[PDB]
C-alpha cells in the first residue's frame, strides 16, 4: 500500500497495515492530507546547470498526474521554454487548470534549444514536478514548478518572487551551455557555483557599471571566482 | 517501519501553503465574481521540528514516492484524487470489513463500561 | 441548525425531473445504440409542500452555496463528483472511526436484547 | 462541512455535526441526493434586462463544475451569443459533456454585443448556472441554463418549450439595450415589465396585423404600457 | 441469484492480463523516466475452470451490462473510475449505516467469546 | 444496483442485495475488482464480416466510458479508418489516454468507406468496446478494440501480434463489400469462411507462387470453398 503517516510516541511513522491499531482514531476525511515537500529541503543543488540534469526525455509513458492539498514555499522553481534547433516545442502545454507553483522566491526561466530526444520530460530520480496543487510526472512548457514529492498522513513578510533568465543551447545533454541574460545583449556565462543572490547583484553591478552591450551585438561577460539556503564578444571581470 | 531521515541534510522549518477549511468570508468574498483570484486562495503557516516532524515528514514523501509512482503507472485515470478517500475507506474496511469478535484482537468494541452492568 | 426560508417568496410545489434507478427497460431499451436520446433519459414528478419540505428545500441550497464555493475554489477538479460519496464517508467514519465505547453516547451499538440474555 | 440536510421531526433541517445521531440510518450512496433548485422559485426576476445584470464578467477566477442529479423544470432559461464589438466571443464554448438545462418553458436566446472586460462571466450573487445535471460557475456560450443553486440531502402536460430571441448592445453594463425579436428585420424595445407570454401575444398579433416590416430596413416599434409565474424606422403602438 | 450460463460456447480457460499490485522493481524501473512503456507494464496469468468459475464469469459479465449500460447512461461522467469504491461504501453502509442491534439479523457483532465471560 | 460477483458453495454467484451476509468478508478495496471478458469467449462469429454487422451509427446518444483492471487475451481485435465518400472522417480521434487493447494475436485493420449515417459509432448488442483498461460504448478511429462486457467481483510463449488489413465499400449497411489486401495492388475477395490463418497463410503462397499483380492496376482474386477457436482485373484460384 501507499504508505501512510501517523504519529505514534511524539514521532511519525508509516503505519504498518497487517498491525490493526484500534487506538488511533478517524474521525472524517479532514483528518486525512495529502503534502508535498521540495527537494530544496533535503539539501539538493539548485543552481540551473544542476538541477537541469535530473530532467531527461523520454517516449512511451504516458503522463501522470496526482493531487496535494498543501505545499512547502520554495526558495528556486524553474520555467522552461525549450524547442528543437528547427524551432518545434518540446514541451506540451499546460493541461488546463495546471498552474505555476505558488509561492518562489526564484523563478529561473530557461530559453533556448535542445534535441529533445522524447515525448516528455520526466524526473530521473523519479520526483514529481509540483504545480499548483498539482504534482506531474512530467515537464509542461512556460509553467513553473517545483521538484519535489508527496506524502499522505493523518492528523491526530509577504510573498516575493523574482524571474532570473537564461540561454541555453544543448538542453538536455552532456554537453549544455548556459547564459545568464542581464538584458537582451548582454549576458554572462553561467557557472554552477553562482547562486540566485549573486546573479541580481552582479545584474545590478553590470547596470551601474554601464557594463551593458552599447552596441547591436550580443556581449558575453565571464567572471573571475570571486552550505544550504536556510542555513559577438566575449570579455572578463574580476 | 519507522521513518529514519537518511538525506544529506533537512530543513528543520517548514514554510507552507495551502487552503483554509471553509471559513466564513467577511462579507461576499465567498462569491467568484467578486472573490480572490487565483493566486490570493492561500494561507500560510510556520512549523518547526517539534518531535522531528519536518524532517521525518521529507523522508516519509521520499519514501512514498516508489510505491505513488507504481499506482500512478497501473492507474488509466490522467489526474488522480482519490487516493485519500479511498484510504478512508480502507481505515473502515480494516476494522469493520467482517463480523466484529468482541475481546478479538481485530475488533475495537471496547465493553469496558458495558462489562460493568 | 434550523432551516427557516427567509426567500421574498416559495414555489411550494416542485415540478422535477431526474434519471430513473435501474429498472428494466422494455426490451432493448438499455442498448445505447437503441435507447433513448440524451433529451428522452428523464423522468418527471411533482411534489408538494407536505411538512413544508420544498420551501425548506429552497432555503436549504440558498444556505449550502456559501460552503459549496468555498469548496470549490479550494478544489483543483474542473469538475467535482465526489461530494456525496465523500459525505457518506463522513457518516462512516464518524460513528466507527475509531474504538465503540458500549453504552457511550458516540458509539451507536445497542445490546438490548444481547442485555436481556 | 457543506450542509447535508435532514428530515427530523416532520421538517427538514441541517444535520449538526459535533452532535451524532445514531438514530439516523444510511443504508446505501442511493440515500444521498444532490439536487438543484432554481432562483425562480425564490421569487427572484425572471425577465432579461433584470436576469444579466446578476451576471458579470471577472478575470482570475478559474471556472468550476459540480454535478447535481436532480433538476426541476424551469419556467425560465437563458442562452447567450454575445461578441465583442470587433465580433471575438466572448464566451467559452461549452466543455464536452455540458449540454443545456434540460426543461425550459422559455429558452431566452439573447446575441448581441459588449465590453466583456473578464474572461469568463460569473453570477453576481453567487449562484450557479446550471446545465444538464451539471453546476457551473461561469456561462458557456450558447448553451441554455436556469439559475440555481444546489443543495445535498438524505432520504428517509407534456413538456413543450419556446425560444424567445433577442438582440443587446452594451451587455453586461448599466445602459444596456434589448430588442425583441419578431423576425430579422422587426424589432420591439424591450421593458422589464414584458413578460414571456406578452412576448409571444405581441409577437402573433405584429404577423397578423401586417405589422412586419415590409422594407430592407430595420423596423423598431415602442410600445404603451397596457405576482410569481406559478401564482432606421422607430413608431408606437397603443 | 445464481449464475446460470447460458452462452453458445464457453472457453473454460481464461488466459488474462492486468498489472501488478506495488511489487518492488529491481532498482529503478519504478522511476517512469527509466521504467517500462505502455505496452510493457503488464503481467499475465493462465486459470481454469475449478469450480466453473471461468464459464460463470463470462455469464456474470455478460448479465452485468444491462445494469452498467443503465448507469453510465445516467452519469454525466465522462470517464466513471468510481464503481468499485462506491460499493465498498455501499458494503459498509449496508452492515454500519444505522444502529447495531446485537443477536439482531441486520447487525455483525458476535459477542460469542464475549458471552462466555 | 450493478451486479456483485461473490464466490458461494465453491461456486460464482451474484450477491444477493435484501440478503445480508456477515459471513462474507471486505477487508480492503484490493478485495474488489473490475474484469473484462471477450465476446470471443462465448463462441461468437469473429471474421470482419459477421463483427462489423454487430456496430451501427447513432447519434443524440453521448459516448461514455468505464474503466476496468484486468482483461483476456484476445485472438482477435479490429482497428478501424473508415470515411465517407467525399473523405470525411466517420469515427472520433481517441481522446487522450485511451490505448489500443493490449493483447491480440490477430488485429484486423479494416479500411474504406460508408455513409456513416450518424455521430458515433455503437454496439447493437450493448457489449462494450474494449480498450487499454478502458471500456467504451463507442468506437475510436485508428484505435485497436476487442469485443467485450464487465464484470465486478470480489476476490475471497511470448506475444505475437499480427494485422491483417482489409479494404471496405459500403460499411456499416447491408451491403458492405470486403477485400483482403496482400500488397497495395493485390487483393482477395473475403469470405465470413475465411479464418486468420487461412488468410495469413493465403497470403503467403500468393507471395510465393507470383500470384501478385505486375502491373499497375488492382487485382482481385477470388477462390474456391478449399468449432471455436480455442478447441480492373478479377480471377479465381482453385
Ligand atoms: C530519496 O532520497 C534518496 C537519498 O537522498 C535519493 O537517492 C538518490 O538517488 C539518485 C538516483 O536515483 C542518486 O543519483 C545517482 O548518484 C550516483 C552517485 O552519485 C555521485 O557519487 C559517486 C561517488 O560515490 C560519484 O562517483 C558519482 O559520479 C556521482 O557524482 C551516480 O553514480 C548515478 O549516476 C547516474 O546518473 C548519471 C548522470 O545522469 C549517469 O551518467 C549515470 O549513467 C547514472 O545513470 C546517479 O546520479 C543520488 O546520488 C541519490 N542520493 C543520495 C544522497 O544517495 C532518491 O533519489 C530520493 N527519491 C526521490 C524520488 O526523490
Ligand atoms: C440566498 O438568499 C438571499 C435572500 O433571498 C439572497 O440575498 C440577496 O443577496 C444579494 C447580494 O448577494 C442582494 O443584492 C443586493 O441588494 C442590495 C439592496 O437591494 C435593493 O434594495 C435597496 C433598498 O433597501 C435599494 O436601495 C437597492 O438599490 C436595491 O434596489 C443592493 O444594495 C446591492 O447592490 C449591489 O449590486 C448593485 C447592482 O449590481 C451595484 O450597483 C452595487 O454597487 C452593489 O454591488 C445588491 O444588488 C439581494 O438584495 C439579496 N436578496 C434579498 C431578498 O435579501 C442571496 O443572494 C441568495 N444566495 C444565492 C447564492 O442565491
Ligand atoms: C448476453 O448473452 C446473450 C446470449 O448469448 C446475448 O443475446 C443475443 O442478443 C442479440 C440481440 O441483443 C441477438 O441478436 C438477435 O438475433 C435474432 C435471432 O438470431 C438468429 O436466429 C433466428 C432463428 O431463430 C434467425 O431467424 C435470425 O434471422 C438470426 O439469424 C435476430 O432476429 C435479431 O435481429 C436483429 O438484428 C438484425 C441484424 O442487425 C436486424 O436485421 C433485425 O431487424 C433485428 O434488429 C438479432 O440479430 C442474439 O441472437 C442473442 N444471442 C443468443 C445466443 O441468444 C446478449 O447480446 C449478450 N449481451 C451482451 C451485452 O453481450
Ligand atoms: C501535519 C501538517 C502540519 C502543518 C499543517 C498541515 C495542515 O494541513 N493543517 C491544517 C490544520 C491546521 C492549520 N489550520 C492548517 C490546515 C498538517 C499541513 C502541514 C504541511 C503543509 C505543507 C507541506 C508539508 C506539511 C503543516 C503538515
Ligand atoms: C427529497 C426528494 C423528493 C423528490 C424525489 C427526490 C428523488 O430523487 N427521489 C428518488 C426516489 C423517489 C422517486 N422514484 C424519484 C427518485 C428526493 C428528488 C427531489 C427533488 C428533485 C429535484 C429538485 C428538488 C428536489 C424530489 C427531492
Ligand atoms: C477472480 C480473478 C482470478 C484471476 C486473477 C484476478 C486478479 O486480478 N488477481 C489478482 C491477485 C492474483 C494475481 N496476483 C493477479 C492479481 C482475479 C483477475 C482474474 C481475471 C482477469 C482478467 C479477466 C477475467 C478475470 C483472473 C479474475
Ligand atoms: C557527453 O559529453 C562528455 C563530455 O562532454 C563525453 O565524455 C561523453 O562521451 C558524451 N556522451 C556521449 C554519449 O557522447
Ligand atoms: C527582449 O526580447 C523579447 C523577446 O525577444 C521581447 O519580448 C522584449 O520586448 C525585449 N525587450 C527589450 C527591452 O528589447
Ligand atoms: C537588473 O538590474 C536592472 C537595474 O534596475 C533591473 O531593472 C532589472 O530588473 C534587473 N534584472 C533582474 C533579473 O532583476
Ligand atoms: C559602453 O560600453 C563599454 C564597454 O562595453 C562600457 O565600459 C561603457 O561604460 C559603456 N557606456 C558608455 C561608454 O557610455
Ligand atoms: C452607469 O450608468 C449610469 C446611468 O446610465 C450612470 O449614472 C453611471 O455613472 C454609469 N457608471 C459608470 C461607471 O460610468
Ligand atoms: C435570419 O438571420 C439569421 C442569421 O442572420 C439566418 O440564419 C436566418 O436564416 C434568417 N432568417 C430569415 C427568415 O431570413
Ligand atoms: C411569431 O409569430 C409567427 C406567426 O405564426 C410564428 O411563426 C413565430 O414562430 C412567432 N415567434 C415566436 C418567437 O414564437
Ligand atoms: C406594410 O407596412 C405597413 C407599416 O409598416 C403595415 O401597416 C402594412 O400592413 C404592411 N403591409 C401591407 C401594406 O401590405
Ligand atoms: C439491405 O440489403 C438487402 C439485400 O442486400 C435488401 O433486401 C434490403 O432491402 C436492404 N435494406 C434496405 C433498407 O434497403
Ligand atoms: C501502400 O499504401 C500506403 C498508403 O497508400 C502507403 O503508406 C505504403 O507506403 C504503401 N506501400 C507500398 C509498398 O507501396
Ligand atoms: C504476406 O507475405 C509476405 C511474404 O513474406 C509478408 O512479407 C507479408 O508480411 C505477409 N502479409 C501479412 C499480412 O502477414
Ligand atoms: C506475373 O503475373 C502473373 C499473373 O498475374 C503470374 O502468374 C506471374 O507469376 C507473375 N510473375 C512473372 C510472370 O514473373
Amino acid at each position: 500500500s501507499i504508505p501512510l503517516g501517523v504519529i505514534h510516541n511524539s514521532a511519525l511513522q508509516v503505519s504498518d497495515v497487517d498491525k490493526l491499531v484500534c487506538r488511533d482514531k478517524l474521525s472524517s476525511t479532514n483528518q486525512l492530507r495529502s503534502v508535498g515537500l521540495n527537494l530544496e529541503g533535503n539539501g539538493v543543488a539548485t543552481d540551473v546547470p544542476s538541477a537541469t540534469k535530473r530532467w531527461g526525455f523520454r517516449s512511451g509513458v504516458p503522463p501522470k498526474v496526482v493531487n496535494y492539498e498543501a505545499g512547502e514555499w520554495a526558495e528556486n522553481c524553474y520555467n522552461l521554454e525549450i524547442k528543437k534547433p528547427d524551432g518545434s516545442e518540446c514541451l506540451p502545454a499546460a493541461p488546463d487548470g495546471i498552474r505555476g507553483f505558488p509561492r518562489c522566491r526564484y523563478v529561473h526561466k530557461v530559453s533556448g534549444t535542445g534535441p529533445c530526444a522524447g515525448d516528455f520530460a520526466f524526473h530521473k530520480e523519479g520526483a514529481f514536478f509540483l504545480y499548483d496543487r498539482l504534482a506531474s510526472t512530467v515537464i509542461y512548457r512556460g509553467t513553473t514548478f517545483a521538484e519535489g514529492v508527496v506524502a499522505f498522513l493523518i492528523l491526530p513578510s509577504g510573498y516575493y518572487s523574482t524571474t532570473i533568465r537564461y540561454q541555453a543551447t544543448g538542453f538536455g545533454t552532456n554537453e549544455t551551455e548556459y547564459l545568464f541574460e542581464v538584458d537582451n545583449l548582454t549576458y554572462v556565462q553561467l557557472e554552477s557555483r553562482f547562486t540566485p543572490q549573486f546573479l541580481l547583484q552582479l545584474n545590478e553591478t553590470i547596470y551601474t557599471s554601464g557594463k551593458r552591450s552599447n552596441t547591436t551585438g550580443k556581449l558575453i561577460w565571464k567572471v573571475n571566482p570571486e552550505w544550504a539556503f536556510w542555513e559577438x564578444x566575449x570579455x572578463x571581470x574580476x | 517501519e519507522a521513518i529514519v531521515n537518511a538525506q544529506p541534510k533537512c530543513n528543520p522549518n517548514l514554510h507552507y501553503w495551502t487552503t483554509q477549511d471553509e471559513g466564513a468570508a467577511i462579507g461576499l468574498a465567498w462569491i467568484p465574481y467578486f472573490g480572490p483570484a487565483a493566486e490570493g486562495i492561500y494561507i500560510e503557516g510556520l512549523m518547526h521540528n517539534q518531535d522531528g516532524l519536518i524532517c521525518g515528514l521529507r523522508q516519509l514523501a521520499n519514501e512514498t514516492t516508489q510505491a505513488l509512482q507504481l499506482f500512478l503507472r497501473a492507474t488509466t485515470e490522467l489526474r488522480t484524487f482519490s487516493i485519500l478517500n479511498r484510504k478512508a475507506i480502507d481505515f473502515l474496511l480494516q476494522r469493520w470489513g467482517g463480523t466484529c469478535h468482541i475481546l478479538g484482537p481485530d475488533c475495537c468494541i471496547e465493553p469496558a463500561d458495558w462489562t460493568k452492568n
